[PDB]
């Protein structure tokens, strides 16, 4: 019964083609709640959940400055990050920012965090204390000794372990008729032969919420990791989540394989044969 | 530093002709984010395809999902069309209801 | 609500 409440950030240069593309999206567990869009028509933070919509005009203002301020932010950070990086201006760079904090079904907080990553990689990290940092590499250890001097962490550390808490318990009380809910997977497999003496059996996991899930598939007890397909979790569209996981069987044989299934939501774990 | 993006085509919901549904195509796993989308009806491009908010996973790769609501005739094929540096030309995935 | 907080890198 744990919540999070994350942010994430984009930013991509696009030399020559204007000013960087910003997206900032907010969600609260798997649900997003808000967003920005630099090339959207609005210029504000946007709501995206029914439960954000009563927020007064105060709210939307705030976070509106708020998120054009890391878009500034980032703006500079990626001209900054060239240079640590000796590249030209020519190609198109790319910052990610995630951070937020999770809570316990009591409300209390868990943990914080902040990654940093440049071009698709690690570059700086709060760590789990909320009090130091891990750089990447050598170029992002300068923005380590600028933030330590600066001491980033300590107000980053007063957000993230309080205000970001403050928020969350709200925003779960705002929207206690559907973030509290969770919803089980519905299983069924299928069978489809691929030739005269093969068939891929397909198991299914459908509707479900969060979108953590587990799928396994097993053959006589044992394991049979290298032999299964697995796709990756994917949105549904409506806020649920669809899964499945195959494997290519002889003809004659269906009946010595099994797959497992483990979610949140299911009191045991669900087993299917066919 | 450049990945290539994983793509599903699929409905929604479990698909009967007749009956409005919806067209997903959910694209994940990809590096760097500039990427192109379309939903192909008989090889057409659809017009009224709306797109998730851009966001990353974990391993700070991009997932987006692109949608439309259609109803399924099983003369038409439906099919993504997705663009990427990673890719020499488009990829075309064709919808099909057992995956 | 997001940080309103913002030291460049």
């Amino acid at each position: 019964g744990s919540h999070s409440m994350r942010y994430f950030f984009t930013s991509v240069s696009r030399p020559g083609r204007g000013e960087p593309r910003f997206i900032a999206v907010g969600y609260v567990d798997d649900t997003q709640f808000v967003r920005f869009d630099s090339d959207a028509a609005s210029q504000r933070m946007e709501p995206r959940a029914p439960w954000i919509e009563q927020e007064g005009p105060e709210y939307w203002d705030q976070e509106t400055r708020n998120v054009k301020a890391q878009s500034q932010t980032d703006r500079v950070d990626l001209g900054t990050l060239r240079g640590y990086y000796n590249q030209s201006e020519a190609g198109s760079h790319t910052i990610q920012i995630m951070y937020g904090c999770d809570v316990g079904s009591d409300g209390r907080f868990l943990r914080g965090y902040r990654q940093d990553a440049y071009d698709g990689k690690d570059y700086i990290a709060l760590n789990e204390d909320l009090r130091s940092w891990t750089a990447a590499d050598m170029a992002a250890q300068i923005t380590k000794r600028k933030w330590e001097a600066a001491h980033e962490a300590e107000q980053l550390r007063a957000y993230l372990d309080g205000t970001c808490v403050e928020w969350l318990r709200r925003y779960l009380e705002n929207g206690k008729e559907t973030l509290q809910r969770t919803d089980p997977p519905k299983t069924h497999m299928t069978h489809h032969p691929i030739s005269d003496h093969e068939a891929t059996l397909r198991c299914w996991a459908l509707g479900f919420y969060p979108a953590e899930i587990t799928l396994t598939w097993q053959r006589d007890g044992e394991d049979q990791t290298q032999d299964t397909e697995l796709v990756e979790t994917r949105p549904a569209g409506d806020g649920t989540f669809q899964k499945w996981a195959a494997v290519v069987v002889p003809s004659g044989e269906e009946q010595r394989y099994t797959c497992h299934v483990q979610h949140e939501g299911l009191p045991k774990p669900l087993t299917l044969r066919w | 530093i450049q990945r290539t993006p994983k793509i599903q085509v699929y409905s929604r919901h479990p698909a009967e002709n007749g009956k409005s549904n919806f067209l997903n195509c959910y694209v994940s796993g990809f590096h760097p984010s500039d990427i192109e989308v379309d939903l192909l009806k008989n090889g057409e491009r659809i017009e009224k395809v709306e797109h998730s908010d851009l966001s990353f996973s974990k391993d700070w790769s991009f997932y987006l999902l692109y949608y439309t609501e259609f109803t399924p005739t099983e003369k038409d094929e439906y099919a993504c069309r997705v663009n990427h540096v990673t890719l020499s030309q488009p990829k075309i995935v064709k919808w099909d209801r057992d995956m | 609500a997001h940080h309103g907080g913002w030291t460049t890198k």
